[PDB]
């Protein structure tokens, strides 16, 4: 019966957009293992955060004795790669072979990682997935996890269409989501100096990239600066300003990333459970 | 699980997953004529209130289909969900009593799927081969708790003798067969 | 007299370095001309300063006219290109034919800028090149800016050798360089998180990419990242991380680009002659 | 411009003539005489503005390239810039305005991308006076001056090409400098300065 910091697992943790969101909502972490096997987004984790990261590698080298010495784990986040489980891909090889069969590495590290029985410690988790999926991968993934997604769309406090499923049991999953002020929710909000912006909402930007040239400066067509990218995604500017990333690499970790209101807005009710300031 | 007296062995409640085992189970002195045997094939929209509806069980055998039968699913999907089924149908940590799983693949899993298959079942495959004339012409790997099933391990098979068999090609339910004897010791024998 | 604004007219701007320098020093600047030709220097001109400069194509294409109505000026900088005096360019082409030659465009706007021989108003200029030149170059230089160089090496208030001539008539310009507690004068003093110096001075930057290779990460050494080249070259971080910019175009501006201390230096007199804040 | 000087106080010239000399022709035209008020240079490199203020005052500065057809030291704009740095040193103070004339003259030396920055430092665009001769082109010389008639002295008829051509020829030969083109340049002053009989 007292407030100590929290302990987070994060599989497929990328850019450590559960680490910041949990720092920005001032709670004290006191252990935050990720596991991520991209080179520039461990970077990216390691300079952002000064080394508060433990860095893990593959998902599918972590054993149950890793899961138990790692541990005791309060919340478990996770999001498995989205190009094999989406439809835009056309080589799509579903839920159960290429890069989406790692959710079930997921499901296998959530039950390792829930507590024993006997034991009803606060234990929280979520899993991010695509809204674009076929509906058989959905109700397998529902199956697997034993409970339905609820379906948060990042325009609602993003400035760009991010629809997404969450399963998962955190406190108030089904609250409705309801922008803050700082939240900038139009594309002119997000641009620099001397730039108009098209639309009010830019389509989804995945890894890759009319609606490719959302801006007008200086009354000609140009794409979106990495700065202004993180701040459609909502994350500080020049969060991807590490090791010498270009305009290539950094869209691709924002355009695999969360969008950090979405997930201020699902873990803002964990702030009730463990240390804060 | 130590061994159960001879006067108190009640009759095995089995589930059977993916293939059907009854008729090898009442051969062995399992099962009796007439139902202790629950088999589902298709188990997409199983919930684990199903599982624990159905009565208490076992003994949970899982199996993928055979060589040369052409797959509805992809390999894993098997693995993975008597996986699933497994975990929702093994007693809760607060009643220990006799419980038994087998899963067995009949040269349909692929390398990364024998890799991911051992990780979630926490043990490196069985190798249960038929060999005749000096010759491989068959075989299984098994994974399960079983207790004697680590010892009909066959060393000379090596991984390219079985994908080398694979490529060259009914489910031979032969092989994992014998596997069940050593649970006699627990449940009734029905002559 | 009534200290006012000052109104600068800035040849070879680049990446806005005087602009920068004035508006740190608390100077308000009533007109800020700038005389740039590569499109990125001016992107980073007109976001990081917001649209104040004016900015005009060629040095070439100046009239005089231009400088009357443009003007009056106070102060006149300006720093010419240095492939074609630098002595480690084999095929250099002296002070008279190739880029060189952009120097007598300078000696010529700072004539037109000139104050008339009647009027006694404040008027200040400096011009800067490489000390690395053919004594014949730094001859003739002097003889038509009329004046001899103060030598000043960035090495004293940076982490980097970056020895310059300065032409000029500003105040104290021989006073000797001092530096400031926030000026960071090793390298180890301007990397990122977990990021080790095998050197306490880098050698002289320029334009192109065991010194390559000055900082050792977890046993394996590295080259230095953008921000930390622009935290050597004293410029805020992530000033140059402007229209999607990668590692060879920041490098290519801040490699020729003024070392921001050594600026301050010479600029702090001049809150004694314009307004301030 | 300047205004007329009458006849009885028009005093002599005070030329400063760089890199070339134009003694022999400007005493030819009565501006000089024998016995001297024309200061020579030919490197200037070291000279500086007390030194022109030194030789001076100056009445007339005047510069031309080294001839057509001999290669030259220096590069061409070199020339060019030293005499609009010396011509700065020697103009007249605003304060004190008095007759003051200018003259820069190329022997087709100076390329494409010289004689911008001959019109652009010296305020104007150059004048072409040729040497025809049975109706073909022999020399030719380029002048930027204030001098009063030097601008109706021009040949259009006289192309770019047909004078990057005569240039390539008469390079390729490799003739000293034809200051006959320019004699007839001065004759307009003579109504400011004295003139020897
Ligand atoms: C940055 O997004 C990804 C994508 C694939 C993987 C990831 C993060 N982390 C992985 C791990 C830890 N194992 C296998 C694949 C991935
Ligand atoms: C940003 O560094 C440079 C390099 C070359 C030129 C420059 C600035 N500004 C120039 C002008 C105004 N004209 C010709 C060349 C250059």
């Amino acid at each position: 019966m007292r407030r100590r910091p929290i302990r987070v697992l994060s599989l497929f943790d990328g850019i450590a957009t559960g680490y910041l969101v949990l720092k920005e909502l001032g709670i004290k972490v006191g252990k935050y293992v990720a596991s991520e096997v991209c080179e520039e987004s461990i970077a990216v984790g390691t300079v952002k955060h000064e080394g508060n990261i433990k860095y893990v590698n593959d998902v599918r080298n972590i054993t149950k004795k890793n899961i138990e010495e790692w541990g005791p784990f309060d919340l478990v986040i996770g999001g498995s790669p989205c190009n094999d489980l989406s439809n835009v891909n056309p080589a799509r090889k579903g839920l159960y072979e290429g890069t989406g069969r790692l959710f079930f590495e997921f499901y296998h590290l959530l039950n390792y990682s829930r507590p024993k029985e006997g034991d009803d410690r606060p234990f929280f988790w979520m899993f991010e997935n695509v809204v674009a999926m076929k509906v058989g991968d959905k109700r397998d993934i529902s199956r697997f996890l034993e409970c339905n997604p609820v379906m948060i769309d990042a325009i609602k406090v993003s400035a760009a269409h991010r629809a997404r499923y969450f399963w998962g049991n955190l406190p108030g999953m089904n609250r409705p989501v309801i922008a803050s002020k700082n939240d900038k929710l139009e594309l002119q909000d997000c641009l620099e100096y001397n730039r108009i912006a098209k639309l009010k909402k830019v389509q989804t930007i995945t890894t890759k990239s009319n609606q490719l040239f959302p801006v007008v400066m200086n009354g000609k067509e140009d794409v979106l600066w990495c700065t202004e990218l993180e701040r459609i995604f909502g994350f500080p500017v020049h969060y991807t300003d590490v090791s010498n990333m270009g305009r290539g690499a950094r869209q691709k970790l924002l355009g695999r990333s969360w969008s950090v209101p979405v997930i201020r807005h699902l873990f803002a009710p964990l702030k009730d459970y463990f240390a804060c300031e | 699980f130590e061994t159960v007296p001879v006067w108190r062995r009640q009759p095995v409640r089995v589930l059977s997953l993916f293939e059907d085992i009854k008729k090898e189970l009442t051969s062995l002195g399992f099962l009796e004529s007439g139902g202790q045997l629950k088999h589902v094939v298709d188990v997409t929209d199983t919930v684990r209130k199903d599982v624990e509806e159905w009565g208490p069980f076992d003994l949970v055998y899982g199996a993928t289909p055979p060589l040369g039968h052409t797959c509805d699913r992809p390999p894993s999907w098997y693995l993975f969900q008597f996986h699933r089924l497994l975990q929702y149908a093994r007693p809760k940590p607060g009643s220990p009593r006799p419980f038994f799983w087998m899963f067995v693949d009949n040269l349909v899993l692929n390398k990364e799927d024998l890799d991911v298959a051992s990780r979630f079942l926490e043990m490196e495959p069985v190798t249960i081969p038929d060999v005749h004339g000096g010759s491989l012409q068959n075989a299984v790997r098994v994974w399960s708790n079983i207790p004697a099933i680590r010892s009909r391990h066959w060393a000379l098979v090596s991984e390219e003798e079985l994908s080398l068999l694979a490529q060259n090609k009914k489910w031979p339910t032969k092989l994992v067969k014998n596997c069940f004897l050593p649970l006699r010791e627990y449940f009734k024998y029905f002559s």
